[PDB]
């Protein structure tokens, strides 16, 4: 096959995968638009000859799509595999996986921290740290990856801010004093103190192609002078320590008044003479500067703009960046030695079993294991290519394998297949490099399996390896809340549609596309620009026709706030066995306990009621006798049983408890409201009378019957909705401030904070919003701002919306906006006309 | 002429009418319109800013720095109207 | 712009619609996929460029490299070896580039035209025939300024 022009041999990068030490799997990631795409430009002109950047334009080499281009933005996460050299020279294989710093496609990250070791942090230093960073140092840290952080930009410190050098260093300590700050809240491991000592931050500027380390600076000393560890040179480059000229030594105390710090004095005011010969005093003093640093330049290149000059003397100057490669070595593991935290986090089954100590080990033969994440397209969109990494064994093209789906088990049997593997490709941005081997520990393309897998897959081998279980679903960092509903323009062309929803299913992990009851077709999404990719994706490359798309509205979710006033009982239509119910809400906090896994299901009774009867003081009568939480083992409910032994023989209750736990969790999904799922809700069990045949306790009676329980006990306790709302960061000028609070002042939010950035004249404000109210807002601040102020918005949690849904002494007069205790009203007569359900649903209708 | 029902913009919104301009730091400047009606009409705050956040020698260097500049503004002007002048100067 | 009937389905049901903010021209050209319906002939818009935080400078008197207090001030607040293991460097060994100046005359205008507009960040091109040079094209193409008449908007 043809491949362009390499600085390496591709048999050398062949017979490289085979050692799974001298290989690492690093995801980068960071906030939108802080240097990522473009540092993997500089990686891929530093692996390539012939491939160059622009004079007038960036390259964005890994980013191919069309979208990706015209929007100026990341969509779609997109891996390359390279070989780098370090500092002293050896040669090592990196599979590097560009992640979009957005905060609407963070799915896009989840699916890329699965399957990687390492995490690469970029932050602005001009801005600090923002909101997808705070989110993505939790979110790497709940995944129990390895964290670095490379600070990008710092030529804004230079050439934008125009700041004094130990103010600069300041602005540098304050961005890693918060990183270390951001992760000794989350993380429980003392050992993760991020500075620049430990050789674990990286200082980088992308568009001028600056990369170091204090050891590859240290290093380019030992190279220009000679005769100097440079490793125990580059221990003593930050902080307060001075070097003192009259003894050559480094000392904590001041010699002078005016003696600069070693960091300020050895490297950062070289680079800003550097900048400062190269910009400002190109015709008077440049070559005798360009004479005394070594570095030689023709003719030609010295009647170069300023851009390009500064950048071609900075890469003479720093040449290859062998830093970040001695940063992704030292501080990420690799996947023979890292092997065994992502079996025990991912791998469903535990690492105790047998096929786990074999996955353990990285063993290149033996059982075939690999996990596929991500589903790319081709260019014809007929067919896509699944793309995992290899846990265990060696794939091979033409082999039959065996595809697991997420809704395998060895006891059902019933999601999996045997496909063919077509082809296997190692992938680089815009090219990918066919192979018909590859061992563990690397990542595969594989063609032909694309059929069985929707989200994400499994591959083992069809004979052998029965115990086979499949590895955890991709537990994304959000909630979709923005319901959208489709229809075709022509209606005989549905059929045609209903094939490009579930293509658009495979390439988009967080993405959920159902069907309602009235047969409306729903596509949830996280904010506006993910579903216009959706749409655009969609429409352009699996539908060619025109799609209708009406009005986007929020998912809503249903409440109580009292305790009902009358026990609720039903019995069974056979008319042997009766069910009585109160239900009660939950105390304050214990819903997001629960939504956090502090709280959990499987217990063995002891440590589970002493978190109840230790922290929320509950009843040890309660905290002894939970059956079940929400409509998942993770959702906020609980089912509480209150009776009594002695009252109801318990030994009788404990054989119906199985059929009441499926109505309670069949119960709890599809609200008697309008048809949705129940937050902050306790269940309690009063009075029940079990029959005695065992004929008369099948689960056809009791199961719709407890369903009724549920919904009587629902509509008696004072039931109430819940709507969704948005966290808000704004970056605006120091006079917009005011006017973004004449904004937020219309959409029924409240600003909770006003900060300061510190190094530089921009503010922070971060408020809530309704997200229901948050269509449009960012056009709102970017027209009312003159496009200076912008702001990005995550989902954050839910609460109650005020009014009675009711009160149906409320008349509603349509197309217009209705104040504050019609909005509850409003919405549940709305969402019940949308769903299909009766105009109103009474109080004794169960 | 043209027609004034050809004319865009006419919407009632709060949010577009007063579409709130920027200043760009007190600093940057609209071209061609005139620079001393600029800083009349400014909002005045980030002149607060300034004299909040200058050093206390720097507020003796602003106004060092406008004396230079009325210096040179009076050196300029030494293009008045006849009816202010005399006739040896004339 | 001159121009390049619709019938009540279940589909468009203001029963469904919640009405609560009033829906502009400038959401449907923002994002022209998600509101708009039959969206046949749109072109994807730029999203966001970073906030470009150059100040400019009033007095040539200070030095180019300065501290604008425009710019917020930073709050004030390791493992650093001990004195005890004394490294020390050869006599030869020297800072790079200490006897060049930190800033000269020609620091902050070479700053300075790094930001200018076409042409003027420029340092080498070809020239150009003088009607091909439209000076007003920038004075229409910002905005309309406020307080001016109607048939200057028009
Ligand atoms: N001043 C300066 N600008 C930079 C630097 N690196 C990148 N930029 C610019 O910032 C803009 C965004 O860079 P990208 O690399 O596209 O940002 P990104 O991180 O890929 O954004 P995502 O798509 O979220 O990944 C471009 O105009 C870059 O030229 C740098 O070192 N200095
Ligand atoms: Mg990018």
């Amino acid at each position: 096959q043809t491949l362009p022009v390499t600085v390496y041999e591709m048999d050398f990068l062949a017979d490289l995968m085979d050692n799974s030490e001298l290989i690492r799997n690093v995801t980068l990631c960071g906030h939108l638009h802080h240097g990522k795409t473009c540092f993997v430009d500089c990686l891929i002109e530093q692996t390539h000859p012939e491939i160059r950047k622009r004079y007038d334009q960036d390259l964005c080499y890994t980013d191919i799509l069309f979208t990706e281009q015209e929007r100026g933005v990341g969509i779609k996460s997109t891996p390359v595999t390279v070989v780098l050299p370090d500092t002293k020279g050896k040669s090592y294989l990196f599979n590097i996986m560009d992640t979009p710093g957005h905060v609407n496609f963070s799915d896009e990250v989840t699916a890329g921290l699965r399957i990687s070791d390492g995490v690469v942090l970029f932050i602005d230093a001009a801005e600090g740290v923002m909101l997808n960073t705070e989110r993505l140092i939790k979110h790497a840290v709940q995944e129990r990856l390895a964290v670095t952080v490379c600070i990008n930009k710092i030529d804004r410190l230079i050439l934008e801010l125009k700041l004094p050098p130990t103010d600069a260093y300041y602005k540098l300590r304050h961005i890693v004093d918060e990183v270390n700050g951001l992760i000794s809240m989350y993380s429980t491991d003392e050992n993760l103190i991020l500075s620049p000592l430990l050789g674990n931050v990286c200082f980088s500027s992308s568009q001028y192609s600056i990369c170091f380390t204090l050891g590859s600076f240290a290093k380019i000393y030992a190279d220009t002078f000679g005769d100097i560890n440079y490793q125990e040179f580059a221990k003593r480059l930050w902080g307060d320590i001075y070097f003192n000229p009259k003894t050559r030594k480094f000392t904590k105390k001041a010699p002078t008044s005016s003696s600069q710090r070693s960091f300020v004095e050895f490297i950062l005011e070289p680079l800003y003479k550097i900048l400062a010969q190269v910009v400002g005093d190109v015709d008077t003093s440049l070559p005798r500067t360009l004479d005394e640093l070594g570095i030689h330049l023709t003719k030609e290149e010295l009647k170069l703009n300023i851009r390009p000059l500064l950048r071609l003397v900075c890469k003479k100057f720093f040449g290859e960046f062998t830093g970040f490669v001695d940063m992704c070595v030292q501080h990420i593991p690799s996947p023979k030695v890292g092997a065994k935290p992502k079996i025990e986090h991912t791998y469903t089954g535990g690492v105790d079993s047998d096929l786990g100590e074999a996955m353990s080990d990285c063993d290149p033969d033996g059982p075939l294991m690999c996990h596929t994440t991500k589903m790319y397209s081709t260019d014809d969109g007929v067919q896509f290519h699944a793309f995992g990494r290899v846990l265990s064994g060696t794939i091979h093209a033409g082999q039959p394998v065996k595809v697991l789906g997420e809704n395998y088990t060895l006891e059902d049997e019933e999601d999996s297949q045997i496909c063919t593997v077509g082809r296997l490709w190692i992938s680089v941005a815009r090219y990918h490099i066919e192979v018909n081997r590859v061992p563990a520990g690397n990542w595969v393309l594989i063609e032909g399996v694309d059929q069985p897998i929707v989200k994400t897959a499994t591959i083992t081998e069809p004979r052998g390896n029965e115990e086979a279980q499949i590895f955890r679903p991709l537990k994304f960092n959000t909630t979709s809340v923005i319901k959208i509903a489709v229809e075709p323009v022509n209606p005989s062309e549905l059929p045609k549609m209903l094939d490009g929803l579930r293509k658009v299913n495979k390439s988009y992990p967080s993405l959920t596309t159902k069907v309602e009851e009235s047969g409306e077709h729903v596509i949830l999404g996280t904010g506006e620009l993910y579903l216009d990719c959706v749409m655009h994706d969609l429409r352009k490359m699996y539908s060619e026709i025109d799609i209708k798309v009406a009005d986007p509205v929020v998912t809503f979710c249903e409440t109580v706030v009292e305790t009902s006033s009358l026990k609720c009982f039903a019995e069974t239509p056979n008319k042997k066995n009766k069910i009585t119910m109160i239900a009660e809400p939950l105390e304050k906090g214990l819903a997001e306990d629960i939504e956090n896994e502090v709280v959990q299901i499987t217990w063995n009774r002891k440590k589970l009621g002493e978190f109840f009867q230790t922290k929320y003081d509950w009843d040890l009568l309660a905290a002894r006798s939970i059956w079940a939480f929400g409509p998942d083992a993770t959702g906020p409910n609980i089912l509480v049983d209150d009776t009594l032994p002695s009252e109801v023989d318990k030994a009788l209750l404990g054989s119906v408890k199985d059929s009441i736990v499926q109505g309670f969790q069949w119960g709890t999904r599809e609200g008697p409201l309008c048809d949705e799922l129940i937050r902050n809700v306790k269940f309690k069990i009063l009075d029940a009378v079990v029959a005695q045949e065992p004929l008369h306790r099948g689960g056809g009676q009791i199961i719709p019957t407890a369903r009724r329980v549920v919904y009587s006990a629902f509509l008696m306790a004072t039931p109430r909705l819940m709507e969704p709302y948005y966290f808000v960061e704004v970056q605006a000028p120091a006079d917009c401030v005011s006017a973004v609070y004449t904004v937020l002042a219309r959409r029924r939010g409240h600003v909770t904070q006003d900060a300061p950035i510190p190094g530089s004249p921009l503010y922070t404000i971060k408020a809530f919003i309704p997200a229901i109210d948050s269509f449009g807002f960012e056009t709102d601040l970017r027209t009312h701002t003159q496009g200076q102020a912008f702001s990005l918005s995550v989902f954050h949690h839910w609460q109650i919306v005020p009014g009675d849904p009711l009160d149906k002494s409320i008349v509603i007069r349509p197309l217009e906006p209705q104040p504050a205790p019609h909005l509850a009203r409003e919405f549940m007569i709305k969402t019940r006309r949308r769903k299909g359900l009766s105009e109103d649903v009474s109080i004794s209708k169960f | 002429e043209w027609d004034a029902s050809e004319d865009t913009s006419i919407d009632y919104n709060p949010l577009y009418k007063e579409r709130h301009q920027v200043q760009l730091l007190g600093r940057g400047f609209i071209a061609g319109i005139d620079l001393k009606q600029q800083k009349r009409e400014q909002s005045r705050f980030y002149g607060d800013l300034m004299e909040k956040r200058r050093t206390l020698e720097e507020k003796e260097q602003e106004e060092a720095r406008l004396r230079k500049l009325r210096k040179k503004e009076a050196k300029q002007r030494w293009d008045r109207h006849w009816s202010q002048k005399k006739l040896d100067e004339m | 712009f001159e121009p390049l009937d619709e019938d009540w389905n279940e589909f468009n049901d203001i029963n469904k619609i919640i009405i609560r903010q009033p829906i502009r021209t400038e959401y449907k050209i923002a994002f022209p996929y998600l509101y708009n319906n039959l969206p046949h002939h749109v072109h994807l818009t730029w999203y966001h460029t970073p906030n470009v935080v150059f100040i400019k400078t009033e007095d040539p008197d200070l030095p180019a490299f300065y501290f604008d207090p425009l710019i917020n001030p930073i709050s004030h607040r390791e493992p650093l070896p001990d004195d005890d293991e004394e490294f020390e460097l050869p006599e030869f060994v020297e800072p790079f580039l200490k006897d060049t100046p930190l800033y000269t005359d020609n620091t902050a205008n070479g700053i300075a035209l790094l930001w200018a507009p076409r042409p003027f960040n420029l340092r080498s091109g070809r020239t150009r025939r003088a009607l091909d040079i439209p000076l007003v094209k920038n004075w229409y193409r910002e905005h309309c300024p406020a307080g001016q008449p109607v048939k200057v908007r028009v």
